[PDB]
């Protein structure tokens, strides 16, 4: 019994309850703002015309 | 660690109108580096 409510716990705590996976969220953040950052580099003067 | 901060406009001009135009002309590095600044910060916050 205890062991079936446990997994439905879990079952509704990733249902609704957000920001569960922060983690890997965390990571694909981090690296897409490291290339929408490098792009965004690309269009810099660096002191020409 | 020590959690250090570092304010790169003024760091890198020190209250200079004219050295901020040209940095932010030069691109978004200040961003990076402070946010990854904080991102080791939150991170030590995080080990203890």
């Amino acid at each position: 019994n205890q062991f079936n409510s446990a997994i439905g716990k879990i079952q509704d705590s990733l249902s609704s309850t957000p920001s569960a996976l922060g983690k890997l969220q965390d990571v694909v953040n981090q690296n897409a703002q490291a290339l929408n950052t490098l792009v965004k580099q690309l269009s810099s003067n660096f002191g020409a015309i | 660690m020590t959690k250090t901060s570092v304010d790169c406009t003024m760091y890198i001009c020190g209250d200079s109108t004219e050295c901020s135009n040209l940095l932010l002309q030069y691109g978004s590095f200040c961003t990076q580096l402070n946010r990854a600044l904080t991102g080791i910060a939150v991170e030590q916050d995080k080990n203890t």
